[PDB]
Order: C-alpha cells, then sequence, then structure tokens
C-alpha cells in the first residue's frame, strides 16, 4: 500500500511541476515585450524633452 | 444500537472481504476524481491564457 | 509634409515583424520544444 | 531537451523553479518514515526466527 | 521510438539562440529609429515655422 | 490541512509579477503625459 501511495504522489508532483513550468514559460514570453515597451517609452519621451 | 453477539459469526472472512472491497472501491473513485480535477484546473489555466 | 509620418509607419511595421520573430524564437528556446502549437507543423504533431 | 528559462525576463525563475521542486517533494517524507519502520520490523522478525 | 519522437520535437539550441540575438538587435534599432523619425518631422515643421 | 490553507492563502508569483509590470508601464506613461499636459497650456500662452 505504501508503494502504491508513493507512485501516486510522484505522479501528482510531476504534473504540478510541469504546470508551474508552463506558467513560467508564458510569463517569460511577455516580459520581453513589456521590457521593450518600457525602453521605448524612455527613449521616446527623453528625446521629446 | 448494535446488539450483542448472539453466537459466533458465520464466514467472518466473507464479510471482512466485502467491507474491504467496498472501501477499496471508494478509495479508487476518490483517487480518480482528483485526476479529474487536475485536468479541470489545467483546462481553466489554458482558457484563462487564451 | 505634416499630416502623416510614413517613415514612422514603416518602422512600426518592421518592428512588429521583428517582435513576431523574437517571440517565435523565445518560446522555443524556453520550452526546449520545436512544436508548441498546431501552427508550427501539421504532420509533426500527428507523428 | 535542455531549456534556458529566464532568457526573456532575465529573472531568477530557474532558481525559483528548482526551489519549488525541492519543496514539493517534502510530501514524501512520511511515507519514507513508515516504509523504514515497517522494514525494520520485518528484519526484526527474521532476527527472532533465527 | 523515444529517440525518434525527441528528434521530431526538441528544438535546436544553436538555431534558437542565433535567431534570438539578431531579433533583439533589430528590436533595439527599431525603437530608436522610431523615435528619431518622430522627432525629425517635428523639427523640420517647427523650423519652417 | 497545511496544503489546503496554503492553496487558499498563497498568491501566484506569475500573475502578480505580470500585474506589477503592467502597472509600472502605466506609471511611466502617465508621468510623461502629465508633464506634456502641463506643457500644452504653457505653449498656448507662449503663442499668445
Amino acid at each position: 500500500s505504501l508503494t502504491k501511495q508513493y507512485l501516486s504522489v510522484s505522479n501528482s508532483i510531476d504534473e504540478t511541476v510541469a504546470r508551474y513550468k508552463a506558467q513560467f514559460t508564458q510569463l517569460d514570453t511577455m516580459m520581453s515585450k513589456l521590457n521593450n515597451t518600457s525602453s521605448y517609452l524612455t527613449q521616446q519621451f527623453t528625446a521629446m524633452n | 444500537l448494535a446488539e450483542a453477539a448472539a453466537t459466533t459469526t458465520e464466514n467472518p472472512l466473507q464479510k471482512i472481504d466485502a467491507a474491504l472491497a467496498q472501501v477499496d472501491t471508494l478509495r479508487s473513485d476518490l483517487g480518480a476524481v482528483q485526476n479529474r480535477f487536475n485536468s479541470a484546473i489545467t483546462n481553466l489555466g489554458n482558457t484563462v491564457n487564451n | 509634409v505634416i499630416n502623416t509620418n510614413s517613415l514612422s509607419l514603416l518602422t512600426q511595421n518592421n518592428l512588429n515583424k521583428s517582435q513576431s520573430a523574437l517571440g517565435t524564437a523565445i518560446e522555443r528556446l524556453s520550452s526546449g520544444l520545436r512544436i508548441n502549437s498546431a501552427k508550427d507543423d501539421a504532420a509533426g504533431q500527428a507523428i | 531537451s535542455i531549456s534556458s528559462l529566464g532568457v526573456g525576463s532575465n529573472l531568477p525563475l530557474d532558481q525559483l523553479l528548482t526551489d519549488l521542486t525541492k519543496n514539493e517533494k517534502g510530501r514524501l517524507t512520511p511515507i519514507t518514515k513508515q516504509q523504514s519502520a515497517n522494514s525494520a520490523k520485518l528484519t526484526a522478525y527474521g532476527t527472532l526466527k533465527s | 521510438l523515444t529517440s525518434a519522437r525527441s528528434r521530431i520535437e526538441d528544438s535546436d539550441y544553436a538555431t534558437e539562440v542565433s535567431n534570438m540575438s539578431r531579433a533583439q538587435i533589430l528590436q533595439q534599432a527599431g525603437t530608436s529609429v522610431l523615435a528619431q523619425a518622430n522627432q525629425v518631422p517635428q523639427n523640420v515643421l517647427s523650423l519652417l515655422r
């Protein structure tokens, strides 16, 4: 019974880790665009002056 | 209330195994529903992103 | 000429193209997978 | 294959994920304790039989 | 079979990094020229005055 | 119970980071915009 529970918990943990990884990937993709956005605003309005 | 033991109970192993079978049935069902919920939360996440 | 900045428009479009390419690259890089949607490869997902 | 999380966001996401992985596995410890205890009991039974 | 699937799926690190670099360079250039092109008209027009 | 409380209580790093980023962008914008908004009546008078 202990071994069965061990396998179940292992499966659950692996799934949860993969879910977190997918969330992190989505986050990483957007951060690029947002940083480019901040940089462009900086340059633009500094130039307006 | 549970009455006292009239005599020695017949085929005790039969009843022990019946109860064990019911318990294992419920255990399996509750295990499966958790995976159902896992799939549901994954669906919710993807739909949220979209 | 005042009423329109054609150069601004062209630069905007080129920027959009470049950002598209950048996102395509980044997602693959992070996931480690070449296939992340049905769009990348029709037969790849089936196989 | 190999992944390089954090390429875009230049964040500590990678260390964060590793810490999460370490944290979640904590649920296993009670199972390990019980397994070890029962194994010790079985070994003791063999000792007695000798 | 696992080998075959991995070779169909796994992205190529070299190509990915290579393209990523060029994309970032183009992005920086794009933002800068965007702001510059905004300013250029501004000044031509105001100077004509 | 510990797991249940954690799930009910803790927050999502990813969602909150995204919100922070968006709000920072908004702050930069609005600051610059207010500067220019003040400038605009100023040039109105200047041209006066």
